[PDB]
């Protein structure tokens, strides 16, 4: 409520007039690292004030306990304070020990003023009331859901806080209801945080090329598990693509070109062979049911249909010849019906300058992905472990630059193995049938396999998850069910368990699912004196030991907030 | 010249004392009825025979229907109780001058303890394994 979207720029101002000074640094840029949207939001961010010289610090930061300490080792000289990609659920006031009277300067008249702004870039969109509300230190870059939807709760919350028998009972017990009807709700997404800056750099004016190209890979970045909101987002992208474009041409090597064309819903297809893009894409595998050797026939089979060789598919696409891929299209119109794989026709955004080859946003928001995840006592082991993903984050920073191709090169073979990784672990689990079924709940549990060190990492869960959230979507004799995903660290000897929402089949075409899991990782947490690690931002991101594991597992599915 | 000759049964063991309060008694309950079925088995070996193995082969036929049972009714009992904070006094570990190990379930513990004190056996080892 704090900032509506008109006044963003507003926001901006006052961010200059804290912060505009070439003598010292004021401005220090918390970055939720192991984000894309973040990745891609404190980049737009950092040429905005790159642009007008802003001095600024840019820290990554994993774990809410890592939030905290940084935080509390910063000095008062910093006034501006910009958190991205977190921030929006938790109380900052009650988590972080604010209090408004010894950050107090100058109130005198009504008017009141901090010597410190701490303003949120957060996509979750369960907000904290008393941080949206309440807070005058804590500013939140609202996406507008505030106006339409949080005016209840907002008029429930200032009666609550400004009435300090039957009469009292019957309206303050009415609106704590209401207050906590809005909490105990789960977690979604419906904007990109690129979204919301590139609308303030509308606001003030320094949109460009590359700009617009970040807030491409930081929309499309989303398209895994929120699709509705890149499918909200893709004609503000279409009409700031056909604004920025210019008139027209020859290929030449200084002429950048960002084109609305189709980008089908692959893995790496521009970068792999055309059978390794079909063999090892998600949605593929989820139709044709791949992971079984019938699965591989059929592939071989509409491969003998489409009346593509298999020593052409297998060769590299820029190799390729293209008798294959210039009439690919009218290919895949004309044969994909019959296999089920129309929603493969999509149009996308691709990007290429030079002669050094096209790339497209989806492939590159991989390559980027992969770079967060394998790009290069036991406390000690986790501060290590936590420094070598904010360099896996700096590295994946690194490929974001035009000039460092190479990272990006490093980012797609990075990509190809690990999504060789994803697929032999999903069909580990499909073929011994590792996920049973609980009546409330979907539980998959990991004792060992090939290469299980890499699942210590969030990220590589949470693609395992959504190969099989995929896998298991379209197969319509089981129901939507939320799916418990764990995997067990043996140095660690810790248990990292990963809440995955359910998700409706990509070809039909409504009011988007919660996350649940929050709300019964902190009951049990409060209950039980299970020690488990809160601190993930992604709030569905717990570690729990071994020995604890089934205590868990019986009282989550004890409760009923599942 | 008695017919149950004054026997007495002696448990000794300093086993016991690595394990939770509420663990300690059911050892002592299991190796009691350990003792009954093994001098039972051996009465009737004895009897049945006189009118490398010893006479304690297939001994443990005579009580394993009732361990199993108790096992499972005891391990829906651990998953409930053990990480909520009213029950966790009694699921404590004590610390003792000779402990070195640390547990990480105490009903493995108790298991461990009662198929180690029963597969001491050098005739039925098999049977104990199983």
């Amino acid at each position: 409520m704090y900032y509506g979207i008109s006044q963003f720029s507003e926001a901006y101002n006052k961010i200059l007039r804290n912060s505009s000074s070439h003598s010292s640094c004021q401005l220090v840029i918390f970055v939720s690292c192991l984000n894309i949207d973040a990745l891609c939001a404190t980049k737009m961010l950092s040429l905005l004030f790159k642009k007008q010289l802003v001095q600024s610090q840019i820290v990554p930061i994993f774990g809410y306990s890592e939030l905290r300490r940084h935080y509390s080792q910063l000095d008062d000289n910093i006034n501006s304070l910009l958190l991205v990609g977190f921030g929006g659920v938790i109380d900052l006031e009650a988590f972080l020990e604010i209090d408004p009277q010894e950050y107090v300067i100058d109130t005198d008249s009504g008017e009141q003023s901090f010597r410190r702004d701490i303003y949120v870039l957060d996509a979750h969109r369960p907000w904290n009331l008393d941080n949206i509300f309440g807070s005058q230190i804590i500013q939140c870059f609202d996406d507008g859901t505030v106006d339409d939807t949080l005016g209840e709760q907002k008029e429930a919350y200032y009666k609550l806080l400004e009435l300090d028998r039957k009469q009292r009972k019957k309206q303050i017990h009415e609106y704590e209801g209401v207050l906590e009807e809005y909490y105990s709700q789960g977690t979604t997404v419906v904007n990109s945080i690129s979204a919301q800056i590139y609308s303030l750099l509308s606001a003030i004016g320094e949109t460009n090329l590359s700009n617009l190209w970040l807030n491409i890979l930081g929309t499309t970045s989303l398209d895994i598990a929120y699709a509705q909101v890149y499918n909200r987002l893709y004609p503000l992208l279409q009409d700031e693509v056909k604004r920025l474009t210019p008139s027209s041409s020859v290929k030449t090597p200084d002429t950048l070109t960002l084109n609305i064309q189709p980008d089908y819903y692959l893995f790496l297809l521009r970068h792999s062979s055309l059978y390794d893009s079909f063999y090892y894409s998600n949605y593929v595998n989820a139709k044709l049911s791949l992971w079984n050797e019938n699965g591989k026939k059929r592939l071989h089979k509409m491969f003998a249909r489409m009346g593509i060789p298999l020593s052409t598919a297998q060769e590299t696409w820029l190799y390729m010849d293209h008798s294959i891929k210039r009439e690919l299209g009218i290919i895949f119109d004309k044969n994909l019906d019959r296999y089920g794989l129309q929603d493969i026709i999509r149009d996308g955004f691709v990007r290429t300058l030079g002669y050094r080859g096209s790339i497209s946003a989806s492939e590159f928001v991989e390559a980027l992905t992969a770079l967060l995840e394998v790009g290069n006592n036991s406390a000690q082991k986790l501060t290590n472990l936590r420094k070598r993903w904010v360099s896996n984050f700096w590295l994946s920073w690194d490929a974001l630059d035009d000039r460092k191709v190479e990272l990006l090169n490093r980012g797609i073979q990075l990509a190809q193995d690990l999504q060789r990784a994803i697929f032999n672990t999903g069909v580990a689990i499909l073929e011994k049938k590792l996920i049973k079924h609980l009546r409330i709940y979907r539980l998959c549990v990991l004792q060992d396999g090939p290469d299980l060190d890499l699942y210590r990492n969030p990220l590589t869960l949470l693609r395992l998850g959504n190969w099989l959230i995929e896998c298991c979507a379209e197969s319509e004799d089981k129901q939507l069910l939320p799916m418990v995903l764990a995997s067990i660290d043996e140095n660690t000897d810790t248990y990292l368990v990963a809440g995955l929402t359910p998700r409706y089949p990509r070809g039909l075409d409504k009011k988007p699912i919660l996350n649940n899991f929050s709300m019964a990782f902190q009951q049990i947490t409060a209950e039980t004196d299970a020690k488990v690690r809160i601190d993930n931002f992604e709030s569905s991101i717990i570690e729990i030991r071994r020995e604890d594991l089934s205590p868990f597992l019986e009282k989550l599915t004890l409760s009923g907030l599942l | 010249e008695k017919e149950n000759q004054d026997y007495t049964a002696v448990s000794q063991w300093q086993l016991k004392k690595f394990l939770s309060p509420i663990y300690q008694p059911e050892f002592e309950d299991w190796m009691m009825i350990i003792l009954d079925s093994m001098l039972k088995t051996k009465q009737s070996y004895l009897k049945l025979n006189s009118g490398v193995e010893n006479s304690l082969n297939g001994f443990s036929h005579l009580f394993s229907k009732p361990l199993m049972k108790r096992v499972k009714k005891l391990f829906k009992n651990q998953q409930e109780f053990i990480l909520d904070p009213q029950y966790e006094a009694d699921y404590v570990i004590p610390v003792l001058p000779g402990s070195h190990l640390n547990v990480k379930n105490p009903l493995l513990e108790l298991v461990k303890s009662l198929c180690h004190v029963m597969l001491l056996s050098k005739s039925t080892i098999l049977e104990i394994r199983t």
